[PDB]
RNA sequence: AAUUGAAGAGUUUGAUCAUGGCUCAGAUUGAACGCUGGCGGCAGGCCUAACACAUGCAAGUCGAACGGUAACAGGAAGAAGCUUGCUUCUUUGCUGACGAGUGGCGGACGGGUGAGUAAUGUCUGGGAAACUGCCUGAUGGAGGGGGAUAACUACUGGAAACGGUAGCUAAUACCGCAUAACGUCGCAAGACCAAAGAGGGGGACCUUCGGGCCUCUUGCCAUCGGAUGUGCCCAGAUGGGAUUAGCUAGUAGGUGGGGUAACGGCUCACCUAGGCGACGAUCCCUAGCUGGUCUGAGAGGAUGACCAGCCACACUGGAACUGAGACACGGUCCAGACUCCUACGGGAGGCAGCAGUGGGGAAUAUUGCACAAUGGGCGCAAGCCUGAUGCAGCCAUGCCGCGUGUAUGAAGAAGGCCUUCGGGUUGUAAAGUACUUUCAGCGGGGAGGAAGGGAGUAAAGUUAAUACCUUUGCUCAUUGACGUUACCCGCAGAAGAAGCACCGGCUAACUCCGUGCCAGCAGCCGCGGUAAUACGGAGGGUGCAAGCGUUAAUCGGAAUUACUGGGCGUAAAGCGCACGCAGGCGGUUUGUUAAGUCAGAUGUGAAAUCCCCGGGCUCAACCUGGGAACUGCAUCUGAUACUGGCAA
């Protein structure tokens, strides 16, 4: 099933999570269909640290996607500002 | 073939040394040096000016 | 194996075959006695043999024994010889 | 990973003075500037044009206490940013936090500001930098720690900054211990005796 | 309107079927000169009508045999 | 805004021009070696033997499919006590659960390696003759039976591995029968094709108290459509050799049959004699390919470590089976080479998964912690598994940052070296004075990575129904391996912290002493024969700096393979001369075409990397947001001067 989910990138101790669209088998940091936001956990105020394309995640639900638990809880989050 | 550096060596036959590149002119097809100080060309007895060309630790001050 | 999941995969491929083996064997037979028919000229016992056919290779191709597709090429083939046949 | 040598022989062979002692006193009664340093300092050095480009490049490094692959990297951002490569260069030279803060006076010398900036004496923008190569941009206030303020270095620093010429693109307070950076200095307004293309041509060699 | 070449047929030998070679004019990647190559492809034909050394134009189709995947559409000219 | 970038030097000669090689100066690396070695961050770490492997772990999960109870909890009775029931103890799968078993899904992913593979692979572009589990939308249906077989029991073969016989039992295991369609076949008439239940709660009515009965969640089965994945075809590009020129017999095509999910010589019979090749076929030698990396002004050249996409392989050689998907890393079968067990009959195994051992080698690390996070498998869920992954360990392997103190300080101190012996230099350097304490050491405090999930309620829907359940908020108590984390404050004291190469020219930096064409240096020119700035030591100096050199390798310089960008009278180089096919090029005007060409647009040209503008780690390395770029290719619409075609 294509799945919605984070792909981690960043460096040591310091993640950045990148929303990508993907089929669930391939790796976590490895092949995605698109990309189609971030997000910084360790993200410093006055900064945009969580950025998500709602039309486009919209548009891959319709298509059938699942979405990961913790893009469930940052569209929640986002959706609510 | 390898030249030898230094001032006088104790290299006697079978001895395990390791040898690198670079050529010596005035000798005919020598075209490697053997790594002074490296796993028996043990290195030049008292010299004090590029030790480390020579397998020479440091002398005390 | 030294798995058990691979030794349980192992025992139950085994099963499958022999219950697949069977069944594929059954729709083969049957085919055959249809192509049999047909090379031996008769017209009324090919389309007799064809009607006794068609069922198991539908019901097999449900099962997922072939594929449906393979289904409708036996079936295709096998009415186009009977009907050049007369 | 600093120069800690003796600092008179830098000027004696750049043949100039380069600021290394606090300027208490004129460094003549304290080396032979005159003289390259070393048992051979009378006879009389005819230079390359690879010489002449080689001791330029020393004497600028050695002002501001920079050693090669740092300075390389400074001239290799020059070269990339918009503009004049050199005075770039220069710019980027006087960005550093320890020559801001000698050019403010909190440092008597280089060496001395850059103690105090290495030993979290010095603040920026309110946040406290002890990294002696940080690039202060426009507009920044450069400060003193209120637990810094009373060492006798500040003091002096101060006092012996007054009596040379004001860097015009500060702004410096003796009583609060600040400074404004107003603007980049440009090559015009910095020491006019720095050939900066012989540095430039080096680094193109 | 559908991809489509022209060529020039080279052998009618096979049955169903003609060899048409293309050329095309690439430019040299390194050279810079405007370079004739010819790439041959096997042409299905029906009917077999096409002579040895006619202009005809040709359109890719499903894979017919071994090395035919393209077929005729019209013959430009007669030759 | 997406760039702004291009150095030469030595050496042929008595000397000079030129030609021409050779060598050096730069950048870089998966580096090794010598000397030396303080801290931190980020990254990298078997390039050789795709050599052999001790050892532990790397793939399980589901009791909400099923029979069941091996163990635990142990509630009732019964054990049967004075503890009047906190005595072992007997029964009950009774319950929570759950070893082993059936069954479903996973094991085809994640992870490793580059042996093979020179084009059956890869990159780019375009297609048609296609399957696609889990995911999703719609349309429907979910009736009724049947025979089993594990588990278990009994017997029993074998040293073991592994079985065997008889008997019993369940299902969402398996097979019919009913029911079909917009599904398959057929022109049509028509013929044919499926299914599986489980779980939660509940009125009233039935109640054999199983349970029926009622709603809810979820699963099952046709069929159509989406998305993802995959299979297949075409074109261009994708190394060297012509001292490898002919190769090919299902070979090329056609027809017919068979086969695949699908077109297809994929396979077979027959019939044609073709197919490919000088635009390099066949053969031979190396080789994974790409995004990219290194160098370069650029064009190019070299290379594809790390990271990501594709492929291939899993001890070697083959096969197929189950499966939506494999001809399958930790599955099966066979053969073979090793290694091990054996009762000698027979068996077992496969680190190129993590760590690790041996060996090879110049050289490459821990038999570590954790599922907290991201993701994956299973599961309704909690949760379980995860050597993916997050961290930590070792290593100066690389990049980046910081420290080893700051100033004042001439008695220009002593000592050292040189001396023209008068002095000069080391040298403000030290000593002395005052000051600071970064980092390391000690002590104290302390972010963020943490989202969710568990319990209960309020709402909300659902539905007779406040019941469940599904959302949504609401309070509660929690979840961090890293971790005595980053970081902040205090302590005491310069306190714990500089070396390497070079000094004749190239090339920055020079003199004494020892040696005497010896010892030796060396990248080239060369040096060394009694006054050595070239050897060795010392002083002084230069460059770089926790690094410094040597070696290996690539590009540069090299316009030294010259497309940008070279030459051929004598330096190397016009065939001895002609004819001439293919090939290259083509006078002049009008018309037409729009291939080249140009312009514009659209689609793609993965992400990262390079570059530009910003943002965040105290700065930088590093990580990020947006852009630009990816020089390309395919269409479409225009221009059509020049080239090309076509007709005059
Ligand atoms: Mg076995
Ligand atoms: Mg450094
Ligand atoms: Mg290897
Ligand atoms: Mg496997
Ligand atoms: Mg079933
Ligand atoms: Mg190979
Ligand atoms: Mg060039
Ligand atoms: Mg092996
Ligand atoms: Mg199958
Ligand atoms: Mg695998
Ligand atoms: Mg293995
Ligand atoms: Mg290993
Ligand atoms: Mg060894
Ligand atoms: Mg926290
Ligand atoms: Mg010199
Ligand atoms: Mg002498
Ligand atoms: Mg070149
Ligand atoms: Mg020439
Ligand atoms: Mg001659
Ligand atoms: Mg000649
Ligand atoms: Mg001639
Ligand atoms: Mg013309
Ligand atoms: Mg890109
Ligand atoms: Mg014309």
């Amino acid at each position: 099933m294509v799945t919605i989910r984070l792909a981690r990138h960043g460096a040591k101790k310091r993640p950045f999570y990148q929303v990508v669209v993907a089929d669930s088998r391939n790796a976590r940091n490895g092949r995605f269909i698109e990309r189609v936001g971030f997000f910084n956990p360790i993200a410093s105020e006055k900064e945009e640290g969580t950025r998500l394309d709602l039309d486009r995640i919209a548009h891959w639900v319709g298509q059938g996607a699942t979405i990961s638990d913790r893009v469930a809880a940052l569209i929640k989050e986002v959706n609510k500002a | 073939t390898s030249y030898i550096g230094g001032e006088g060596h104790n290299l006697q036959e079978h001895s395990v040394i390791l040898i690198r590149g670079g050529r010596v002119k005035d000798l005919p097809g020598v075209r490697y040096h053997t790594v002074r100080g490296a796993l028996d060309c043990s290195g030049v007895k008292d010299r004090k000016q590029a030790r480390s060309k020579y397998g020479v630790k440091r002398p005390k001050a | 194996a030294n798995i058990k999941s691979a030794k349980k995969r192992a025992i139950q491929s085994e099963k499958a075959r022999k219950h697949n083996a069977s069944r594929r064997s059954m729709m083969r037979t049957f085919i055959k006695k249809v192509y049999a028919a047909i090379e031996a000229g008769d017209k009324a016992a090919a389309q007799k043999a064809f009607n006794e056919m068609q069922p198991i290779v539908d019901r097999q191709a449900a099962k997922g024994l072939i594929h449906k597709n393979k289904a409708a090429r036996h079936k295709a083939n096998l009415t186009a010889q009977i009907n050049k046949l007369a | 990973a600093r120069y800690l040598g003796p600092k008179l022989k830098l000027s004696r062979r750049e043949g100039t003075d380069l600021f290394l002692k606090s300027g208490v006193r004129a460094i003549d009664t304290k080396c032979k500037i005159e003289q390259a340093p070393g048992q051979h300092g009378a006879r009389k050095p005819r230079l390359s044009d690879y010489g002449v480009q080689l001791r330029e490049k020393q004497k600028v490094r050695r002002i501001y206490g920079v050693l090669e692959r740092q300075f390389r990297n400074y001239y290799k951002e020059a070269a990339r940013l918009k503009g004049n490569t050199g005075e770039n260069l220069l710019a980027l030279l006087e960005g550093r936090l320890d020559n801001v803060v000698y050019r403010m006076g909190f440092g008597a010398t280089r060496a001395e500001a850059r103690q105090l900036v290495s030993h979290k004496a010095i603040m920026v923008n309110g946040r406290v930098v002890n990294i002696a190569s940080y690039q202060v941009s426009p507009n920044d206030v450069v400060s003193i720690r209120e637990k810094a303020k009373k060492q006798s270095r500040v003091k002096a620093a101060l006092e012996l900054a007054e009596q040379r010429e004001k860097p015009t693109w500060l702004e410096v307070d003796a009583g609060k211990m600040e400074g404004t950076f107003k603007r980049k200095p440009e090559r015009s307004d910095l020491s006019a005796d720095i050939n900066e293309h012989l540095i430039v041509e080096l680094y193109s060699k | 309107k559908i991809r489509t070449l022209q060529g020039r047929v080279v052998s009618d030998k096979m049955e169903k079927s003609i060899v048409v070679a293309i050329e095309r004019f690439v430019k040299h990647p390194i050279y810079g000169k405007f370079i004739k190559r010819t790439t041959k492809l096997h042409v299905h034909d029906e009917n077999n009508e096409c002579g040895i050394g006619d202009v005809v134009e040709i359109r890719e189709c499903r894979p017919l045999s071994k090395t035919k995947s393209w077929t005729l559409v019209r013959v430009v000219e007669k030759a």
